[PDB]
């Protein structure tokens, strides 16, 4: 699940299909969400919608304040 | 698809209503970097009095949102970024997350767009 | 060509010998005989045409200084 | 599809306005030869001056465009060139690149088209 | 197996005789963190002086040694560190690397072992 | 560990679901649970352990100048 | 047949096996030669042995002289 | 495994008895670069009076010997070679074939070992 491949569409039934090599494949019982934007297809496990996520969060209390991030985390290492 | 910058994800975790509404308007997959996950996990435990709510809300986010691991393809993009823009110790995390967006052909959504202006090829939305 | 810039579906993988595959409905499908690049990182699999875009390349090069 | 000859690829890499204008008007996949990749990789280190720009811009070009491997089908076409047009030491490398265009049934884009008019069946675009 | 911390990897890259002597005596796989890869890729461009040697030697090290991706298992270990040892901004990055060692049940090799003695279950080799 | 530095066999691939595989006799086999790198270029498939060799790395670095 | 993968030995029958991804796989009727040197395994189509190749060549006439190679083939390109 | 330099393969094609006997003593797979194939194919047609025998003998060689195509992995090795050794226009072909040997963890067999002394990591046998 940290891999790259190249492939070619083929026909399966009355539908296009795309082969998933073993290193990239999802479990056979995993429901997937497939979303296309332009020519880019994004595929990931279906675990709830964004509207549901936001509704769930809004039904919950929230912390008293929003954390002030620290982005500057990488130390200065001697010698690279 | 969209990759949320860490700050955006923090505002989601901590209940900022302006961000929570923005997120439902995005028309595409919403992706979280594992690097943002690390930052979010640490933030849960920064203030004991907020940790219970931050934990529970982050847990719902991590259940739903798909997470992008940081892999060789992302590190190759990072190399191309520094080859072009030079080295910035201050912006390493920024550029790691942007590198993942580049590798996955995703638009990067951020409150700090000016820190990403030096990354060729990156599609950016400023919030 | 597609009817819309955006489209979505849900589904499971199927076996195709007995390697795994995913069916792509017409509004998600790429053309016939299109070379594809697949990248999986954690939960996310991204698929796009390997040919890329000459416009995207030139636009990216334009963001970089040019040799004298 | 189109296969760029090495000098055309150098000019694209360098942002030559004449080449960028022509290449962005082409429809169809634009392909590089791995032989040209080899030439360009060496060219990064040909001089110290502006090696960084040669490197970063090369790496973006190699990311976006497909780079064709040099395989048995290409060597088969190379044999056919030498058998039919005669051996030429000075044209070996550019005939390897043209052989890849032939194998891919692609148009070969070159600044030196007169040097390739001896190849049967080759589609040429003279720039 | 062993996971090298970033400064140990820098010293290996640079051919430090003390590190090369110790590391060639180790049995078991020697692994790099992709986080360290990111640091080293940036370090190539940290200064102009000897950037070429930093680059060529880095690339050989990355070829030979496995580079571990930063994945959900590593982030799970990072959460466990912060939950059990407390949050520390200054130690986030090195705790990410240690989290990869933990996830791989590997010994973490470091020049700064005292900074990691707060992590339950971590195997440490202090150089 | 192997009895000899060199060994050879002949065989065909078999189907394993129904992806392809090759059987490796004992004198060609790698250990159990060994991570492998596979590279195919034309006619030649090469397989070797992904862990590499720290000795090979240090020997190669020694062939290169070191930063001051 | 110009691809790279990572994998892991598994057990099949009373024998070790290695999966070959589609991009790396050989035809199912192709006899293969498998040769190990150290920890490196090299696999290619069986098409005759080296001793047979050399015997075949020695049964054939040879050209009147050995070609003088030209290794210096790459032209000097303006501008990389 | 062994990769034969082009000169060695030429001596095999043209019937040099000192080379033909050396080749049977190699204890491993014997591999031919596609780049050497290109050179061998061209040589068939350099002298008409020798072309019949060179064609037939090369054809038997190409039937038996497995050929290594020149692919991205080999070009990545070429990049590492020039990153270390610098650019040499004269030795491009040399370094391409050596790059394939490196990618396939094979020993390179050559009459010109001195031209390969600057390639880190290459196993070399001088004939």
């Amino acid at each position: 699940h940290h891999a790259r491949a190249t492939g070619k569409t083929f026909r399966s039934g009355n539908s296009e299909a795309v082969r998933l090599p073993r290193d990239l494949a999802f479990g056979a019982d995993v429901e997937l969400t497939l979303i296309r934007s332009g020519d880019v297809l994004t595929i990931y496990p279906s675990k709830g919608s964004i509207a549901d996520l936001v509704a769930t969060l809004n039904q919950m209390p929230r912390p008293d304040s929003v954390e002030i991030r620290d982005e500057d985390l990488f130390p200065e290492r001697p010698g690279l | 698809a969209y990759v949320l910058d860490t700050n955006v994800a923090i505002h989601l975790r901590d209940g900022d209503p302006e961000v929570t509404t923005r997120v439902t308007a995005l028309n595409g997959a919403i992706l979280l970097s594992i690097i943002s996950r690390v930052e979010l996990e640490g933030g849960v435990y920064r203030e004991a009095a907020q940790a219970g709510l931050r934990r529970s809300r982050l847990d719902v986010m991590l259940k739903v949102l798909p997470v992008l691991d940081f892999d060789g393809a992302a590190a190759d993009e990072y190399r191309r970024i520094v080859e072009s823009a030079g080295y910035s110790r201050r912006k390493v995390v920024d550029r790691m997350i942007a590198a993942q967006a580049l590798a996955h052909r995703a638009t990067f959504v951020t409150f700090n767009a000016d820190d990403f202006r030096d990354i060729p090829g990156l599609s950016l939305l400023a919030w």
